[PDB]
């Protein structure tokens, strides 16, 4: 054997050749494994064509894995069918591509940042089965570190600086030990709504909780929770949707544009 | 067309410049006024470097092989000032395109972050890419006092760049900010096949098993290294490592030139000539 | 099973192959075009 | 009646904000005085180049 | 042959069309440029 | 085959077309560049006539 | 049932009948530039 | 010849066509820049 | 619909509007190229 | 010609159009200072 | 439609051609001086 | 052998068609590719004739 | 699974002799090749 | 031009004013001092 | 922001916007006698 | 009111603010006319 | 023998092996190309 | 999860196209083997 | 010894061995056409 | 001038005073001591 194949071809282009092959296949298939979520897509093309033409693009859809949940929480398909879900909103202008401007509320539509899919109405778990999201008052042994303030007491506060109650609770991840909630007494009607903590920008001097996603009259309005020690899959991302909604809508200004 | 559960997610507004005025989508893309900034930024560009591939270094030498195209910087005799079209003056207008480009796919994405309600991570990353390469085509440049430093476009022609700005150390290697900057790319690289690996492993188990949990995740590499980062820490880590990359790779390239001018190894006579040894 | 009648593939085949056949004369042209101006082998 | 800025801008971020700009400003145009050499008062007062005799050059031949 | 359009969206088609046809006349007039025998801003 | 008509039963014929006349565009592009190349078949580069 | 694009009878045959006037129109103009092209420089 | 409004909406349209029309007519002054014999600028 | 939400009427007047526009603009255009060819002919 | 500010508002076009205009008169002061000939500041 | 009831885009395109051709009638001058400074045809 | 056809009951026909199609495009391309590296087979640069 | 019995026997006979069409081409252009420029 | 502040908000719009003019005034002294002529830095 | 606090804004707007204007006029002026540049 | 303050901090600080800014730019200017006699730069 | 296919299923096999096969073939006709003793291609 | 009946079926079917296969596999190395002989 | 697969997945460790059979095949060969002594391929 | 305590930390902005003084006395030292005509341990 030597280096040359032929008079131009040689190992080390046949080798790179060979990578592009293989490349290529890579390539689709991690397209494909991209494509197990939110496909076949919606579009004008199917709508038209009455459902006739999927539209999948290239390469097409993997056939459906499936996930084996713990807990016999169940099995998931991957790929799965969806069925359509309505969205609260009407288009701004009648062309392809025209965004949608959400119905009545625009942080109570359930549409743009505070749209949220409907997940499983069931608590995520830990490895021993337990609800993993809980408050304090249940997982008894989790405390807060010590050179850290304590969250309880501290007064919530709305994008506006207005007060919009105070921390009751944390609730805490147990499997990763960790603040997930900030379960908040809400100072108008006194009613407990959970905060995440993602929106929560701590004043460790003021004991204040800022909360720059929704004002304090927005706290009112949070989605509330089943159950009073514990949170469902479904409830946590209608809470999360909630305060991301406020990005955009609590305040006018915060459509946009700058100038 | 959009995903099947991204209609509820096209919203009106967030924009940064231009309201109404481009809030639409084409295709998958969200457009916006940095849309329309950005896309025709990068057509320009992209046509003026087919363009200077169409006249090349001269006749005799241009070339279409993608490889060999190349868009040369100005000499350094035409200094911080503007170059002939086809003596690095278009290269000098392919950079202003980029930088239009690049800029406003950044603020294109913050856009997109306004109207999906997400922290703002994805530009301010996209940041640091871009500070790099102004580090490369701006920055260093003026601190040498040349737009002609800056790398040309080119394939294969901006790695002979590379070469030979190394060489001008004698040995790059030994550059400091350079190796920092090479173990938080190795270390990244490290990072990600962890972290590829250990979702892949406990969402893809062995036959016959459930999803695993993050239970399982933490103490895979407890019983590995005796330590785990956390889901959340990960991701923290992996932008950090990216980020702090990318940050001493500028730091590498602009003091090499603007404020060191030595064979990089002579820069450790610091150490050597402590009088502790 | 694409989604279309049994009837549509028969009627495309026969447009598909017009187009082809079509297409292939128009090369087969332009080939013996080619081989009078510059033949390769 | 000039307060009208500070009803728009927070005292406390425009004195940083300014304070960080003029230092910043303050040391780009001093660092442009020694970039030029006539202005680079890091040389001396009585500053005087080499001079250079029997056909020496301070730089290698260019391009 | 009007039954391509039954098949195929004729939207998508023209901007695919329409976005190929420019792409091509730039590369020919490119390719004709970049020919010192063909070109015509060469005197 | 008389029955090869059978085959857009199983195939998609818009997911053909489209395939084709992508792979038939890039092939003829793909030629012409490669005869181009080439100081033999360019016709550009020739000098004829 | 609809089509695979919507279109019904009548809207294939109105866009195929501008589809290839424009089309005609488009070659025969490339026809002109190309018989110009041909007495400006051959090249075969 | 009219029709094309209902399937190329206008405002998209329109923003495409004028950015192409820009960028092509930059990049033919920018070829007739690059050419010695058109360059007007060159004094 | 339309693919676009424009009806009959609107387009009409939509492409109206932008052959008119259209024109001025090839009008300025074909006098531009005269310009150019008494200045500089290229073929 | 009106009606074109019935299909892009007027408020937001001006931003564009300035940002365009100061953006093409950038560029032909460099295309300008790039040329020898009429480089104003030789 | 952008809610310009065409009298208020009206009465906008009268102020915008007024202030677009003093922009173009002071480009015009401009244009005019660099001529008589140096002639570029 | 009698039951050569019973290939078509465990993998769906529609993939091999689109499969045989490919794997012959990429092998008929590469074979071309490796004739025209060698100088003996190359018909484009030859000067036959 | 899926194609029944009576189609996987008829898919097999164009698949048969349309890959014979394809060999026979192949064949005689191999033919045609040995005669431009045998290799062995 | 007076009720410009109600479509414009005098706060950002003055934070993009000033902005503007200090890369402007930047750029035009960058290019000063990069034209060996004018550059009042030398001697 | 009401039409009075727009009155108010404008007029010292305005006044800068001259002032900042008189003050680069005398600039260029200065800058012509020192090194013209047309 | 948008920074949280009233109508009497805001003319105190801008007075404060001129005297700040007086004193500085009167140091600027000496500075200025110090480097001028040492070396004019025009 | 026959029974092997009880664990191993015979699509996946089929595949695996042609696949193998092909690649095996690959290395072994460009092992020999390699080789100017068998080298084919040459004069 | 193939049962046995369709074990015996395939099985035949393989090793006659192994067969098959292997007989093409001998003619070459046979035509190769005149052509140019390596061991 | 016939107590050797009540463990060991008969498919896993078939896969196993035949990977790794393939391996030092593959290596011994290539040792060999790498060895003057034994390459067959060399003309002699 | 006393109340710019009421805006910033006398704790934190002595600790930033301080800190900010003593780099900036570091620097011109060592920017001195790199300096030929300054450099005062020489000779
Ligand atoms: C080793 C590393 C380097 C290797 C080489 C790397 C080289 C650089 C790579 C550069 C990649 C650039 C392309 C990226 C995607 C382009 C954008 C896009 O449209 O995506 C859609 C495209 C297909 O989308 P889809 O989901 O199938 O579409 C669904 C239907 O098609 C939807 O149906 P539909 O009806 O919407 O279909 C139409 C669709 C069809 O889309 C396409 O065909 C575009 C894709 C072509 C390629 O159209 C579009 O998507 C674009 C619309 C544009 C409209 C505006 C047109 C303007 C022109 C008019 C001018 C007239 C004058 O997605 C991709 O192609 C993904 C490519 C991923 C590449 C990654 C591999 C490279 C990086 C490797 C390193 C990573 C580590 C690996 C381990
Ligand atoms: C080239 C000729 C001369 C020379 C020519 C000039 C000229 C001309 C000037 C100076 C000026 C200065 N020169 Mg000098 N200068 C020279 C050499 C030197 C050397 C040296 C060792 O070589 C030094 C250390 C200096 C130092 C100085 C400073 C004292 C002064 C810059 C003021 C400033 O930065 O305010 C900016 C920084 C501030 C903090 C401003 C404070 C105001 C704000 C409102 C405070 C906010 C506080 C808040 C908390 C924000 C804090 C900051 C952030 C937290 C980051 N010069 C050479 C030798 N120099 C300037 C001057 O006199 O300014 C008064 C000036 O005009
Ligand atoms: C090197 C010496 C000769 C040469 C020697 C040979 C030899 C020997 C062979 C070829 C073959 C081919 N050559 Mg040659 N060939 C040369 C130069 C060229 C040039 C060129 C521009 O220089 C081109 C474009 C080609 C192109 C081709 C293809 C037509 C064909 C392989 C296509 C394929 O992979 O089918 C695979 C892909 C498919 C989709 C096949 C589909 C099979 C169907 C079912 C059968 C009927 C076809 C049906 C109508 C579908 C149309 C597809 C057609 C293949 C177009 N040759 C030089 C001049 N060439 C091969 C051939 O004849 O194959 C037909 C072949 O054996
Ligand atoms: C030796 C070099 C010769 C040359 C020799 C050849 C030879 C030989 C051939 C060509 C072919 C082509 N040449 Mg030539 N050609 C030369 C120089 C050129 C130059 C140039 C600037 O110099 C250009 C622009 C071209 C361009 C072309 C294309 C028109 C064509 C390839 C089309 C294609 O890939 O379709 C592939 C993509 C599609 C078909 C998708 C489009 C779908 C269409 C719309 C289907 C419509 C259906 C319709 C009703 C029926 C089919 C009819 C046909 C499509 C017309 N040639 C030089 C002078 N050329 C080929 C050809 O004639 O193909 C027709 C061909 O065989
Ligand atoms: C080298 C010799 C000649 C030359 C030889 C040729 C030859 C030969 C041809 C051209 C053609 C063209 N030349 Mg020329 N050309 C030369 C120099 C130039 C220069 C220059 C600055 O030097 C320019 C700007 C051009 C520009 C052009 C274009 C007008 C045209 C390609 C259009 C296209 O690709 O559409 C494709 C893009 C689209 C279709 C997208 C547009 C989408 C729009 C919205 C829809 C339009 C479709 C419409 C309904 C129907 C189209 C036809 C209509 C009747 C107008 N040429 C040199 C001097 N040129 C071609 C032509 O005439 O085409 C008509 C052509 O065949
Ligand atoms: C080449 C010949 C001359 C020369 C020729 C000229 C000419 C001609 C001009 C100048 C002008 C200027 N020159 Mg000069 N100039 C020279 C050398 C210098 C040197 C130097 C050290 O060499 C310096 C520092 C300067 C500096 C200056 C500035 C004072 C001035 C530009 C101001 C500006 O752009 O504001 C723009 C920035 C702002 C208005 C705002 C800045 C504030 C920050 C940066 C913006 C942030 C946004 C902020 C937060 C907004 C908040 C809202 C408000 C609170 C309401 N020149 C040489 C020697 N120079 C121009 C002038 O006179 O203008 C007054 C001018 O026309
Ligand atoms: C070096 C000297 C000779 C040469 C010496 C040899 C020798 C020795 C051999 C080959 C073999 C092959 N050669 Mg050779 N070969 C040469 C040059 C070439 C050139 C070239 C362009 O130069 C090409 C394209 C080939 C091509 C080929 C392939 C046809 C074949 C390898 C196929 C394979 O890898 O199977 C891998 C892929 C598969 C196995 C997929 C399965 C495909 C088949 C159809 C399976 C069907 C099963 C059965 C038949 C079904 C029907 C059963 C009945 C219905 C009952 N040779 C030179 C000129 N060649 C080998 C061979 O003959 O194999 C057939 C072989 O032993
Ligand atoms: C900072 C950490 C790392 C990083 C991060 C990062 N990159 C990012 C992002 C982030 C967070 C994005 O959000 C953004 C994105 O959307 O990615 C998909 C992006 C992105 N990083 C990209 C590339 C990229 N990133 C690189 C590096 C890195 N990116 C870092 C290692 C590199 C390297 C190392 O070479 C490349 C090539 C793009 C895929 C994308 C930004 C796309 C974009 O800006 O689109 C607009 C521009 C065009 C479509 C084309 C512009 C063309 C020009 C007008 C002309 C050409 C100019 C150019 C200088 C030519 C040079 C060519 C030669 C060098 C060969
Ligand atoms: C997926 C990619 C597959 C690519 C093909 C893989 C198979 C090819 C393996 C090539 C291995 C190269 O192995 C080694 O090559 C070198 C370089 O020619 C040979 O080197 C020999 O040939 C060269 C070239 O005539 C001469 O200088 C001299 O006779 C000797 O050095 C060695 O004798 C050989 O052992
Ligand atoms: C380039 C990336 C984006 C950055 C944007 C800024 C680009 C450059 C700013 C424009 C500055 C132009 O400044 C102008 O430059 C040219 C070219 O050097 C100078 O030209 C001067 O040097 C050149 C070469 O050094 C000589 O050929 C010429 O004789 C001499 O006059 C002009 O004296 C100067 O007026
Ligand atoms: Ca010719
Ligand atoms: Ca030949």
């Amino acid at each position: 054997m030597s280096a040359a194949i032929t008079e131009y071809m040689d190992v080390a282009q046949l080798t790179i050749w060979a990578f592009w092959f293989f490349f290529a296949g890579l390539i689709i298939y991690l397209r494909r494994e991209d494509k197990r979520e939110g496909y076949p897509l919606d579009s004008d093309r199917t709508e038209r064509s009455g459902g006739r033409v999927k539209v999948v693009g290239f390469p097409d859809l993997a056939e459906p894995k499936t996930f084996v949940l713990p807990h016999n929480a169940g099995t998931v398909m991957a790929p799965r069918v969806e069925a359509p879900t309505s969205i609260n909103a009407t288009p701004v202008a009648p062309f392809p591509g025209a965004p949608f401007e959400p119905n009545g509320d625009p942080m109570l539509s359930g549409f743009g940042p505070s749209a949220s899919p409907d997940r499983a109405k069931h608590c995520d778990l830990t490895f021993e089965g337990l609800p993993k999201i809980v408050p304090l008052r249940v997982a008894t042994d989790f405390s807060i570190a010590e050179r850290d303030p304590d969250p309880r007491g501290m007064t919530v506060v709305g994008l506006d600086g207005e007060v919009a109650g105070t921390v009751s609770d944390v609730w805490v991840d147990r499997s990763e030990p960790q603040i997930r909630y900030l379960e908040v007494k809400v100072a108008a009607g006194g009613k407990n709504v959970l905060l995440p903590i993602g929106f929560s920008r701590f004043d460790k001097k003021a004991r204040k909780v800022k909360v720059a996603a929704i004002k304090a009259a927005h706290f009112a309005n949070v989605p509330t929770l089943a159950k009073p020690d514990q949170i469902t899959l479904y409830e946590e991302d209608k809470v999360c949707a909630y305060y991301a909604g406020g990005k955009l809508y609590a305040t006018a200004e915060r459509a946009g544009p700058l100038l | 067309a959009m995903l099947s559960f991204e209609r509820k997610y096209r919203v009106r507004g967030g924009t940064l410049i231009g309201g109404d005025l481009f809030d639409f989508w084409v295709g998958p893309f969200y457009v916006g006024f940095f849309g329309v900034a950005g896309f025709f930024f990068a057509l320009l560009g992209v046509l003026l470097i087919v363009w200077g591939a169409t006249i090349g270094p001269n006749a005799e030498l241009q070339t279409y092989n993608i490889w060999q195209i190349s868009i040369a910087p100005p000499d350094l005799s035409y200094g911080l000032g503007m170059a002939p079209m086809t003596e690095g003056g278009l290269w000098q207008i392919i950079t202003i395109c980029a930088i239009g480009a690049f800029v406003s796919w950044a603020l294109r994405e913050v856009e997109i972050c306004r109207k999906l309600g997400i922290g703002f991570h994805i530009p301010f990353a996209f940041a640091f890419a871009i500070g790099a390469y102004l580090v490369l085509v701006v920055v260093r440049p003026i601190l040498m006092g040349a737009w002609g430093h800056g790398f040309p476009y080119g394939i294969l022609s901006h790695l002979d760049w590379v070469s030979n700005v190394g060489y001008q150390f004698l040995h790059f290697h030994y550059n400091p900010a350079h190796m920092l900057a090479i173990t938080f790319f190795f270390t990244n690289c490290l990072a990600l096949s962890m972290h590829g690996s250990l979702i892949l492993s406990v969402t893809n188990p062995q036959k016959g098993e459930e999803v695993k949990t993050s239970e399982h995740e933490n103490t895979f590499f407890r019983d590995i290294v005796g330590y785990s980062i956390g889901a959340l820490a990960i991701h923290r880590l992996g932008l950090f490592l990216a980020l702090s990359a990318v940050f001493w790779s500028a730091v590498c390239i602009v003091i090499s030139g603007p404020f060191w001018t030595r064979g990089w190894p002579e820069w450790w006579n610091w150490w050597l000539e402590l009088p502790l040894w | 099973m694409t989604g279309l009648t049994e009837e549509e593939a028969k009627e495309f085949h026969g447009i598909f192959t017009q187009s082809m056949t079509m297409f292939f004369g128009i090369v087969i042209i332009a080939h013996i075009l080619a081989w009078l101006w510059r033949p390769w082998l | 009646q000039l307060y009208k800025i500070w009803l728009a801008f927070d005292p406390r971020m425009a004195l940083i904000g300014l304070g960080a700009f003029l230092f910043a400003l303050a040391l780009f145009i001093h660092y442009m005085l020694l970039r030029s050499p006539e202005f680079d008062w890091l040389l001396g007062p009585d500053y005087a180049p080499v001079t250079l005799s029997a056909g020496m050059s301070a730089l290698p031949a260019g391009r | 042959m009007h039954k391509i359009w039954q098949i195929f969206d004729p939207r998508r088609t023209l901007v695919a069309l329409f976005g190929f046809l420019f792409v091509l006349g730039l590369l020919i007039h490119f390719i004709l440029l970049s020919s010192p025998a063909f070109n015509w801003l060469s005197g | 085959s008389p029955d090869l008509w059978k085959i857009w039963l199983l195939v998609d014929p818009r997911r053909i077309l489209i395939a084709v006349f992508a792979f038939l565009t890039v092939l003829g592009l793909a030629i012409h560049m490669i005869l181009l190349s080439t100081a033999e078949f360019n016709w550009l580069e020739d000098g004829v006539p | 049932n609809s089509s695979m694009t919507g279109l019904t009878e009548q809207e294939a045959q109105e866009f195929h009948g501008i589809f290839v006037q424009s089309m005609t129109a488009f070659f025969g103009i490339v026809v002109i530039a190309h018989i110009l092209a041909w007495l400006w420089r051959p090249w075969l």
